[PDB]
């Protein structure tokens, strides 16, 4: 029905983060959750995405290396444990679904979480 | 005047499957051709778009 | 020599 | 409108069809529509043969094989059908030659089992190829260099209307009652069951189990049933020598834990793709002539333990686009 | 695969033609989803498919295919439609979005 992501934070350069992604409606396994990352005035950028059905994630090339999503399958909710710098020190944080079976567009955002 | 027909019995076996070369000219010398009878009055045809006729 | 990969045309 | 299409090699010959996914409707099966696109330069003693065959691989055994001769077209033929062969004769104006198939109604659906640790080029399962080549005569062998092989499936969706809810219940005796949510369930819903468990004897119930089965009958390979646990729950309740239990639990299949199990039914797939879990097949009225292939069912469990079973059917598929 | 879009495009209070192209560098079979985002709010996704609207969005958008080439159309522009687009591919795992046109009033 909706996406809630309760994240947030305010890192030094050099830290660590964590971002939480609730979602009450639908389940996760007819789910796929993806992170979407807006920087100010720039486009959508992609970010790591998990399908939980088949149980393998997908990383961008600038967040492979820190990076790392997780979903818990208890409460509907996706986990986006991150270790950002200065580039990233800017952007708000989307939280939106897709059809796990025979679509990967997006339907359903959430309000989205500034991380600083 | 000029015309051929060949021997064929594989569809409209109302009239078909006559001798072929016959003195008597078909009834329609392209994609669908027609001839007369090996006695009679009557004309028979089929297509023949699938090669040129040998007779 | 082998197979060629499947494509698509317009209509 | 997009249309798919493949060529041989030397470009001799080019093989054009809309879909690779032909559903299977209960009373009728859909036709498989193709247009073949040839050049006769010097075809003076060859011909054009366009096959489809449904095969059971393990080596393969084939039970449905046709052939369909496209040009020299024959004579007192069918007319083709206008969704697809009349634009593409129109688009191949100048030796556009149509081909058309229809599959008998109870032939199995694509179903491909898990291959694990071995790999034998193509896995274990059902499926349809296309092949269209040019020869002197259908008895004669040819070349991959003049056939074009073209891998097809049939799939079926959900029925529209639900069936019946389902329930079984089985017995101073226990009594046990069971049901589920509903009688149809996708790949991604959670299948809750609903558990009641009313004591009369002293033998009290120590841990419930309750899995989701699948179930696999092959008629080819001497009638075999292979059966799997795709999900397991495990929440150790127990009741009173004698007590009234009444609860509700919650399960989901999924492929990420069962992809260690072997020989486990997957969705057709065309090259090595990943799929789900094999959808149930419907068969009609119950007339079980079909023995070429596989057939998937699923049962969920409920067992008790003291210090009996039942057993719910269900169908999972996905469903109508 | 780099995904290209027109730059912003002015606009007018009533309705009008308003086209938007999506310039994909690499083929892709028709696997393009459009969206709309308005400033300070998250995007809603208008297109299923290249010419297959979403359920709700309302009548008057459009798209289309021209081999590798994408097109959003609008038939009648009210006030409400005045937002940013942005034109994404699924088809290849690193998915991307165009840089984003952003319909203005004049």
């Amino acid at each position: 029905v909706q996406l809630v992501e309760s994240g947030g934070g305010l890192v030094q350069p050099g830290g660590s983060l964590r971002l939480s992604c609730a979602a009450s409606g639908f389940n996760v396994y007819s789910s796929s959750i993806h992170w979407v990352r807006q920087a100010p005035g720039k486009g959508l950028e992609w970010v790591a995405s998990i399908s939980s059905y088949y149980g393998y994630t997908y990383y961008a090339d600038s967040v492979k290396g820190r990076f790392t999503i997780s979903a818990d399958t208890s409460k509907n909710t996706a986990y986006l444990q991150m270790n950002s710098l200065r580039a990233e020190d800017t952007a708000v944080y989307y939280c939106a679904r897709s059809r796990q079976f025979w679509y990967s567009g997006l339907d359903y955002w959430g309000q989205g979480t500034l991380v600083t | 005047t000029f015309v051929a027909l060949y021997d064929y019995e594989s569809c409209t076996e109302t009239d078909l499957s006559f001798k072929k070369g016959e003195r008597l000219q078909i009834v329609n010398n392209g994609d669908w051709w027609l001839a007369h009878s090996l006695t009679t009055g009557q004309t028979g045809y089929i297509p023949s778009n699938y090669v040129a006729p040998s007779d | 020599d082998e197979s060629c990969t499947t494509a698509s045309s317009s209509l | 409108t997009r249309v798919f299409k493949k060529a041989s090699p030397n470009g001799k010959l080019t093989v054009y069809l809309g879909k690779r996914d032909f559903v299977d409707h209960i009373d009728l099966v859909d036709p498989v529509d193709g247009v073949v696109l040839v050049d006769p330069e010097y075809l003076k003693e060859r011909r054009v043969y366009v096959t489809l065959t449904v095969a059971f691989r393990y080596f393969r055994k084939d039970l449905f094989v046709a052939n369909v001769q496209s040009f020299p077209p024959a004579p007192c033929d069918k007319k083709p059908l206008t969704r697809l062969q009349e634009r593409l004769i129109k688009k191949l104006g100048e030796h556009a030659y149509p081909f058309t198939f229809e599959i008998p109604p109870n032939l199995p659906s694509s179903v491909t089992l898990q291959p694990g640790p071995e790999d034998t080029g193509k896995a274990l399962g059902v499926d349809y190829e296309v092949k269209a080549f040019v020869a002197e005569n259908l008895e004669e062998k040819i070349h991959k260099r003049n056939s074009v092989r073209l891998v097809i499936r049939k799939v079926q969706y959900a029925p529209e209307r639900p069936g019946p809810q389902p329930t079984a219940e089985t017995t101073k005796p226990l009594h046990l009652e069971a049901s589920l949510d509903k009688e149809i369930y996708y790949h991604g819903e959670p299948i809750s069951v609903n558990v009641h468990v009313t004591n009369n004897t002293n033998k009290t119930v120590k841990k419930i189990k309750i899995s989701v089965r699948q179930y696999a009958d092959i008629v080819l390979f001497n009638t075999a049933q292979y059966k799997v646990p795709v999900a397991m729950e495990e929440a150790d309740d127990t009741v009173a020598p004698s007590s009234t239990f009444s609860k509700v639990y919650t399960l989901t299949p999924f492929l990420a834990n069962n992809r260690e199990k072997r020989g486990l039914a997957l969705d057709g797939k065309l090259k090595h793709e990943d799929t789900n879990l094999a959808s149930s097949t419907l068969l009609r009225e119950g007339a079980n002539r079909e023995i070429l292939g596989i057939i998937v069912s699923y049962k969920v469990k409920v067992k008790l333990v003291v210090s009996v079973a039942v057993e719910l059917p269900f169908t999972l598929m996905h469903p109508k686009p | 695969i780099q995904m290209t879009q027109s730059p912003s495009s002015l606009s007018a209070s009533v309705g009008d033609r308003v086209t938007i192209t999506c310039r994909a560098s690499q083929s892709v079979s028709s696997a393009v989803a459009w969206y709309q985002q308005k400033p300070g709010k998250a995007p809603k996704l208008l297109i299923y498919s290249a010419s297959s609207l979403y359920s709700g969005v309302p009548s008057r958008f459009s798209g289309s295919r021209s081999g590798t080439d994408f097109t959003l159309t609008i038939s009648s522009l009210q006030p409400e439609d005045f937002a940013t687009y942005y034109c994404q591919q699924y088809k290849y795992v690193p998915v991307t979005f165009g840089q984003g046109t952003k319909v203005e009033i004049k």
